[PDB]
């Protein structure tokens, strides 16, 4: 305590040099830091391991001594500022610093090995490390400046990973959404510091605390006014967390790396509006109205996460919406006033869904020496298939990560959402049971995500369905020496060489003459079933394992560091059942665990597709055009803007600018006129 | 790509104009010829004496950083009273008898598993299999493996694998040294080796091992 | 430098404020070194091989450092063309 | 461009806010972006000094003198403060410094990219303002093709 | 006075017949404009706290040619602490309104020979005062906490 908190202002500054390097290095010298390719990855990785021993023993001494440490120094002293930059030890502090340091350890890990053959390798580690030192930043941060400094960086370094691979035009289109709606996010926290500096004059998270206490019983304050500047501030982790309004950014961040999608959420930028809103939670449950307001936003977007997840074609944007349905129970959570649950919950679904992550981009990096290089191929959960046949290790860890969102209390994590509901059912009968109807929607998403992607046939290499695979299986015929020399050209069949006469049709024959010619066998014959990747993928996927099985038991360190049986066995009940109707719908009848008098009664029962013609219509339709709420945002939001702007460059060019050229234009005119009068 | 490539003939020796010998081609990494009695003359005891070689530097090195960091620490203010050679009679649990014998039984499994390898290479493998995907036989000693490769540097992605291990042996050489120095100059002069470096750096001339 | 801070909300607080800031004269020395370094990039990279324009890209063809010689080249090539085209017609082609 | 015939005017004026790219179902991913690039074996050493003055040796102009007082410049910056406070000395010797260098970059080369577009005819390097000192030779007037053959 | 944007003369706000200013003048560390908010009388007793622990904690800013930083810092915070005193005693119990006015006096005094000895750039005068206004700023943050 006494030397080691003067010491702790190192910790966002320690991973920046790698990025200071690289930054000076590939703007000046690019073969030069090029040939260093791949030692500022460890470097990043060594400065990381320092930042994540340093939060590891502040953690420790966080649980041995109740202290918080607001180690502030001066910044600016002109006037009224008298700024400072100071880092705000609290127990939320070493959760997030260690939430921070351990997975982006683990996704440098594993962004070794994924940009190992990619051309852009150093510019993507320094805007890693430049991100994890903005995260860090922003979570020891002991004001509201500091809080908007680096949250506007982070959101800086959200466009520049999502558009880190800046050559295809979607990504393009997807840092820019991302980066517009942060900043509108970044809007509301401005105009919300501005109104907390109105009502108090603080400029520090100190003295809100000591003053949050008796500021609403004043005259002078209105509470509107507390309650619209809550609600601004609350709008930050709107645009952080992905919640309702600010949530088209997300599903677009699948154009950038996978690496980013299990950084940029499941991970520190998701939980920057967590950081925030569960830091200044001392001053939400003094405002009466923000708190409804947070539940409310909640309970509107786990609907939204939900039915989005459920019929998505890419893996990635799948996982992007359970993300943002685990991040909207985060919020309700959040909404509850619960300071314990919903950390635990942002802790255990941080080191489950990165897990999901890195398994996914495992799935994709094997499936790209199927499909070549291609996003609507390589990405496409469809055809998939599976692949417990081929990478094992993907499937454990991919299905521990799976368990870990679905509720398995033994081996898997159930604690959390166990919590969750426990502190949900008790707080407004509306909001418990809807919430317990989307973890049961969840499980069923979720397990459908793992059976489109691991248990069954490929749904590539399927002999029913790629010809090529036909063409390269069969090098030779049925026959050998018969019915040809090898036939090419095969013609219009359509008597199949029967000799068949026809009755009273339209047509049997015509001048139509079209041979199916099919392509050739004993080339390319090969086709190189997907195996597993390296090293540096299964370390931390097996690393992330050990995570999500030992925070899945967190007489407890719940009060010291910061209905029992029905309500745990309703709650799997209610998961196991959407384990079940997606193991009905999508685990084929060859592998599937069930009586085939009840498999065979499943399609007996539903072989009309009538009833379900417009429902899974309906939610097709949903989880595609995303709830219209982006075309919505595309048709009266950005092209409204794009509107605007026409219409005020007419303005401009035409009657503002048209004014002063007609001074000129009749300076002329009249110099004209006059010159021939 | 991964060859494990030697050394040329015309390589820096220990003693420049000197004749290596003949047992010192180059196929071990951090090869210079130093040989002034010849004890690796036998090549299948060369073998062991460059395992033998590369354990003691890996262990030196881990040793070295677990004593110098440490002291960075404590005169940050981290740890306290910490010297390394007093800090194994100093008060654990476990009496440092118990930790010795679990010690012995948990390094005996490690340690067990490596005599293993070095007697018989494909005996204790690990990295375990997968379809279509053959891992590569490693070496004794540099054994790769999801668990000591997991970076993949083994192999020769960020330089060739040759001068990573020269380098591997060249600092753990260094590291061997430094412990020595440890070992010698905390008795003969029973301080710290980072107050016997700023000592020494204040007054390099008077301030030596013939003061004591 | 030490203050203990009692909020009944959550914990104690043990904030430092180390207010400080960098010497009046030291502002002027790092201006002093930011104008001798602006000084030096001056002259040492306007002593360089500048790669753009020096090659027959630029300077070739048009080239004189203006914002309009691609305009008054694509403005007078074409007046260089109708002028040959005319002197070709005067001996009839 | 160039564009010695007129250009072909774009009948598809693709969007006013959207870019000029292809879109998804033309665009060869891994091998336009360069993200399944860099199969490497065929990459260099010469590692971050072999290629830094690689790279200072490919763009400079400089000789050994000009140049090592370039180098020196700045440390004795550096060294201006932390060794010592001298105060106008800085001053006085940047100057002396900059008039030393624009009297060194009065060079012998005269490189005809220093020259207008209007030198650009052929033959320029028969063309010597590098030795001949008050040339006069006038054909600076730009008005009409001279031919300075002589 | 029409509401948005008060006009004219742009007025500082007075002191409730306080005995708090110097009596040969006002005050010599008046900043003039500051967001001094109305949070409340215990909310006023926690920002003397707070800005007589800036003050106090303003040791690593004293020092050679940095006695305009001191000076600017001192009628800041200073000036936060004027209006807040003047909301206390202006919201005092009747009898700890004497004794805590008077310290305010022999405090602001003290503030007053600071800033003029951090105004002629003299240091030794500088710290001569910052030693007993050590002792007065851990003085008033003791009997605020
Ligand atoms: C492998 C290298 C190793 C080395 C170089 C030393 C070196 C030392 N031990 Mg030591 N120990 C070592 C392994 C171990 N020691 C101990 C337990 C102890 C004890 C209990 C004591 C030492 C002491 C000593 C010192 C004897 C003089 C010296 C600094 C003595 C000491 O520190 O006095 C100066 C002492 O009392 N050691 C254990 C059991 C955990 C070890 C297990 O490997
Ligand atoms: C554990 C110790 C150890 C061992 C087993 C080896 C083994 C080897 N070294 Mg390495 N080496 C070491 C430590 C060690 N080295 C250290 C510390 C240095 C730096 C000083 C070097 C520097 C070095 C170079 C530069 C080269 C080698 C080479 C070799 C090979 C041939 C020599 C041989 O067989 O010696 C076997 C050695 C032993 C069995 C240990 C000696 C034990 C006896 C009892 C003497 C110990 C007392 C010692 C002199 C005390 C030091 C006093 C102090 C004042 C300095 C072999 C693989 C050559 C090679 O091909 O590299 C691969 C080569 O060119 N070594
Ligand atoms: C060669 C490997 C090695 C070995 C045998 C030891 C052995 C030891 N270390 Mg060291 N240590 C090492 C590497 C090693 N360390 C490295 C690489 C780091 C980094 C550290 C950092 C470290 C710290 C920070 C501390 C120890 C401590 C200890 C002691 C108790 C460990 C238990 O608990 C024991 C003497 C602890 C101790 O009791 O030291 C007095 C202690 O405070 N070590
Ligand atoms: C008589 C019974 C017996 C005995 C005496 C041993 C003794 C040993 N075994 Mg073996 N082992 C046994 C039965 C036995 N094993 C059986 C029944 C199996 C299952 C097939 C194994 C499988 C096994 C493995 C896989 C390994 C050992 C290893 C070891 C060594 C542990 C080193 C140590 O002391 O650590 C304290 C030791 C030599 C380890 C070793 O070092 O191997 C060389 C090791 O990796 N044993
Ligand atoms: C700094 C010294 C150093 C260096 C350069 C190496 C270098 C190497 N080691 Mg060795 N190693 C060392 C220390 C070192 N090791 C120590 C102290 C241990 C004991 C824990 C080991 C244990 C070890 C094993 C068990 C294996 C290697 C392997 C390797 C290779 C790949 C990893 C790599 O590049 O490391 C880079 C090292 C760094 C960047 C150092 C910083 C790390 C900080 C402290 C964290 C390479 C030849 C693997 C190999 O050759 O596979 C084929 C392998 O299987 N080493
Ligand atoms: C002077 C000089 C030069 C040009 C080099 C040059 C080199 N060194 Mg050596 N080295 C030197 C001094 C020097 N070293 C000294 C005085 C030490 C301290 C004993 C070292 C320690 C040292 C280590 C420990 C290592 C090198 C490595 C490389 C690369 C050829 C590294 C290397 O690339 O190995 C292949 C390596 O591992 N050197
Ligand atoms: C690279 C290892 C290394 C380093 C940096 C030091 C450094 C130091 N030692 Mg230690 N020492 C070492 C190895 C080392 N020693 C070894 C191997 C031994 C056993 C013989 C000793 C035994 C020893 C004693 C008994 C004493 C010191 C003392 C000292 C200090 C004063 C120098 C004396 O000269 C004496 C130095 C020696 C006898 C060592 C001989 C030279 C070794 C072999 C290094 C060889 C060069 C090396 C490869 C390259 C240098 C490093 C490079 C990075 C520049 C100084 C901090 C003294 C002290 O603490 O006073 C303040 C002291 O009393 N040392
Ligand atoms: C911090 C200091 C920043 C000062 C600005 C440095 C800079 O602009 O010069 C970039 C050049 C290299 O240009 C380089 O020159 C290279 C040319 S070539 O491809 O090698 O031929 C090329 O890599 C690229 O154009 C350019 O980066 O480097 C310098 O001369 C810096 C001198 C050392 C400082
Ligand atoms: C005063 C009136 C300006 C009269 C002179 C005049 O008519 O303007 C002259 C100028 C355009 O005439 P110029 O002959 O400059 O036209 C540009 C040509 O040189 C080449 O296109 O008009 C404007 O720039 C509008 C000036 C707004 C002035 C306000
Ligand atoms: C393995 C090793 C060190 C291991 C250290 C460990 C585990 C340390 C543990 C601890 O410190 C910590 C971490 C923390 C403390 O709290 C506790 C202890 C327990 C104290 C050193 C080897 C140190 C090894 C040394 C010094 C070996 C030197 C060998 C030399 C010089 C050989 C020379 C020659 O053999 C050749 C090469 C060739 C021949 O032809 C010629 C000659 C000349 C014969």
């Amino acid at each position: 305590m006494e030397h080691t908190y003067q010491y702790s202002w190192i910790i966002p500054f320690i991973p920046l040099p790698v990025p200071i390097l690289l930054g000076v290095g590939l703007l000046l010298f690019p073969t030069a830091t090029k040939n260093l390719r791949r030692m500022w990855t460890f470097l990043s990785i060594f400065l990381l391991s320092i930042v994540m021993i340093f939060s590891i023993y502040l953690s420790i001494q966080q649980i041995f001594l109740s202290c918080i440490h607001q180690n502030v120094w001066s910044w600016t002293i002109n006037n009224e500022f008298s700024f400072e930059f100071g880092y705000f030890i609290d127990p939320l502090t070493s959760i997030m610093s260690i939430l921070i340091t351990t997975v982006g350890i683990l996704v440098l890990i594993y962004s070794d090995n994924y940009m190992s053959h990619d051309q852009g390798y150093l510019r993507f580690f320094a805007y890693m490390g430049f991100f994890n030192t903005s995260m860090l930043g922003l979570v020891t941060s002991s004001n509201l400046i500091q809080v908007y400094f680096f949250w506007e960086l982070v959101g800086m370094c959200s466009y520049l990973l999502i558009g880190f691979w800046f050559t295809r035009p979607i990504a393009a289109n997807a840092c820019q959404k991302a980066f517009v709606t942060n900043r509108v996010g970044d809007f509301g926290l401005l105009l919300g510091i501005l109104g907390l500096y109105w009502i108090t004059g603080s400029f520090e998270f100190q003295d809100l605390f000591e003053i949050f206490n008796n500021l609403i019983l004043n005259n002078r304050v209105n509470l509107l006014f507390l309650t619209l500047c809550a609600f601004l501030l609350f709008v930050g982790p709107i645009a952080k967390s992905a919640q309702f309004p600010l949530h088209v950014w997300l599903p677009d961040a699948m154009e950038g790396p996978t690496p980013i999608s299990a950084l940029i959420h499941a991970a520190t930028m998701v939980a920057a509006g967590i950081f925030l809103v569960a830091r200044l939670l001392p001053l939400f449950i003094v405002i009466p109205s923000i708190m409804y307001i947070i539940s409310l936003i909640g309970i509107i977007t786990v609907l939204l996460g939900a039915t989005l997840a459920l019929a998505q074609k890419d893996i990635k944007r799948g996982l992007a919406y359970s993300t943002m349905s685990q991040l909207g129970y985060m919020m309700l959570a959040l909404g509850m006033g619960s300071y314990r649950s919903a950390l635990f919950h942002l802790i255990t679904h941080a080191y489950s869904k990165a897990l999901l992550f890195l398994g996914s981009g495992s799935i994709i990096h094997s499936m790209e020496a199927i499909v070549g290089y291609s996003p609507d191929k390589s990405q496409n959960m469809i055809l998939m298939g599976g692949l417990t046949k081929h990478v094992p290790i993907t499937k454990t860890a991919f299905l521990i990560g799976t368990l870990s969102l679905c509720g398995i209390p033994p081996l898997a994590c159930f604690w959390s959402k166990d919590e969750i509901l426990n502190d949900s059912l008790l707080f407004s009968p509306i909001f418990a049971i809807i919430a317990c109807s989307t973890a049961g929607l969840t499980a069923f998403y979720m397990f459908r995500i793992y059976l489109l992607t691991f248990e069954g046939h490929l749904n590539t290499y399927f002999l029913n369905y790629s010809g090529k695979k036909s063409g390269s299986f069969y090098s030779l015929s049925l026959w050998g020496k018969e019915e040809e020399k090898k036939l090419t050209m095969n013609n219009t069949k359509r008597a199949s060489f029967f000799c068949n006469k026809t009755y009273k049709i339209s047509n049997n024959v015509r001048n139509q003459i079209f041979i199916t010619v099919e392509n050739f066998g004993l080339n390319t014959r090969t086709f190189y079933y997907p195996h597993e990747s390296d090293n540096t993928i299964l370390f931390p996927m097996l690393i992330l394992v050990l995570f999500t099985l030992f925070i899945g038991a967190i007489n407890q360190e719940g009060i010291d560091f910061d209905e029992f049986l029905r309500n745990a066995t309703f709650s799997v009940s209610i998961a196991f059942f959407g384990i079940f109707i997606a193991y009905c719908l999508y685990k084929p009848f060859y592998s599937s665990l069930l009586n085939l008098t009840l498999l065979n009664s499943f399609q007996k029962w539903n072989s009309k597709r009538i009833h379900w013609e417009k429902l899974i219509n309906f939610v097709y339709n949903w989880s595609y055009n995303r709830g219209y709420i982006d075309s919505f945002f595309k048709t009266s939001l950005i092209e409204s803007i794009r509107r605007l702007a026409k219409q005020t460059t007419f303005f401009d060019k035409r009657i503002i600018d048209g004014i002063t050229n007609g001074v000129g234009i009749t300076s002329f005119f009249v110099g004209e006129v006059t010159k021939y009068i | 790509s991964s060859v494990c490539e030697p050394l040329p003939p015309d390589r820096p020796l220990w003693f420049p104009g000197s004749s290596p010998p003949e047992w010192l081609d180059g196929s071990l990494p951090g090869d210079f010829g130093f040989d002034p009695l010849g004890l690796g003359s036998d090549p299948d005891t060369l073998k062991w004496f460059a395992q033998a070689e590369l354990i003691h530097s890996r262990w030196a090195m881990l040793a070295v950083t677990g004593i110098i960091i440490p002291e960075c620490l404590e005169r940050l203010g981290f740890i306290e009273n910490f010297s390394w050679y007093d800090a194994g009679s100093r008060e654990y649990f476990a009496d440092s008898t118990t930790l010795f014998v679990a010690q012995m039984v948990l390094m005996g499994w490690a340690e067990g598993r490596r005599w293993a390898d070095l007697i018989k290479p494909g005996s204790v493998d690990i990295e375990p299999k997968y379809p279509h995907k053959v891992n590569p036989k490693p070496d004794v000693g540099y054994p790769g493996g999801l668990w000591f490769d997991f970076m993949m540097w083994g192999r020769g992605s960020p330089e060739p694998v040759m001068v990573l291990r020269t380098k591997e042996i060249k600092n753990g050489r260094l590291a061997m040294l430094a412990f020595l120095g440890f070992c010698f100059q905390a008795t003969y002069t029973s301080q710290d080796p980072i107050e016997n470096l700023m000592a020494h750096l204040a007054d390099p001339g008077h301030c030596n091992v013939f003061s004591a | 430098a030490v203050m203990v801070q009692q909020i009944e909300g959550m914990r104690d607080i043990i904030t430092e404020k180390h207010v400080w800031h960098l010497s009046d004269k030291a502002i002027k020395n790092v201006y002093m070194f930011y104008i001798m370094f602006t000084c030096w990039g001056c002259l040492y990279f306007g002593s360089a091989k500048d790669p753009f324009y020096d090659s027959e890209e630029y300077r070739g063809d048009g080239g004189d450092g203006t914002g309009y010689w691609v305009y008054e080249t694509v403005c007078i090539s074409p007046f260089l063309i109708l002028l040959g085209k005319k002197e070709k017609n005067l001996e009839m082609h | 461009g160039l564009s010695q015939i007129e250009p072909d005017i774009n009948e598809d004026p693709i969007g006013q806010f959207e870019t000029n790219s292809i879109e998804m179902e033309d665009f060869k991913y891994g091998y336009y972006d360069g993200a399944h690039t860099y199969y490497e074996g065929e990459v260099q050493k010469g590692t971050f000094w072999g290629a830094i003055a690689d790279d200072i040796a490919a763009v400079d102009q400089t000789n050994g003198f000009q140049g090592l007082i370039s180098c020196m410049f700045l440390p004795a910056i550096a060294l201006g403060m932390y060794f010592d406070a001298p105060g106008e000395y800085l001053f006085i010797g940047a100057a002396l410094f900059t008039v030393v260098f624009c009297i060194i970059e009065m060079d012998k080369p005269d490189q005809p990219h220093n020259f207008e577009p209007q030198i650009y005819k052929l033959e320029r390097g028969a063309r010597d303002k590098l030795i001949n000192d008050y040339n006069t030779m006038s054909i600076w007037d730009f008005n009409d093709k001279y031919g300075d053959v002589w | 006075d029409n509401g948005f944007w008060i006009d004219g003369p742009l007025p500082i706000p007075p002191i409730y017949n306080n005995i708090v200013n110097e009596k040969t003048g006002t005050r010599t560390f008046i900043k003039k404009g500051v967001y001094v908010a109305d949070i409340g009388t215990k909310g006023r007793m926690y920002r003397v706290k707070k800005n007589a622990f800036d003050l106090l904690a303003m040791e690593d800013l004293i020092g050679p040619d940095t006695l305009n930083y001191v000076k600017k810092y001192l009628r800041l915070k200073s000036t936060f602490l004027f209006y807040d005193f003047d909301n206390l005693i202006s919201a005092a119990a009747s009898e700890d309104k004497q004794p805590l006015t008077d310290l305010a006096n022999r405090l602001f005094d003290n503030f007053e020979k600071l800033e003029d000895a951090a105004k002629t750039k003299n240091l030794a005068e500088t710290e001569s005062c910052y030693k007993d206004t050590k002792f007065l700023l851990q003085e008033v943050m003791t009997r605020m906490a």
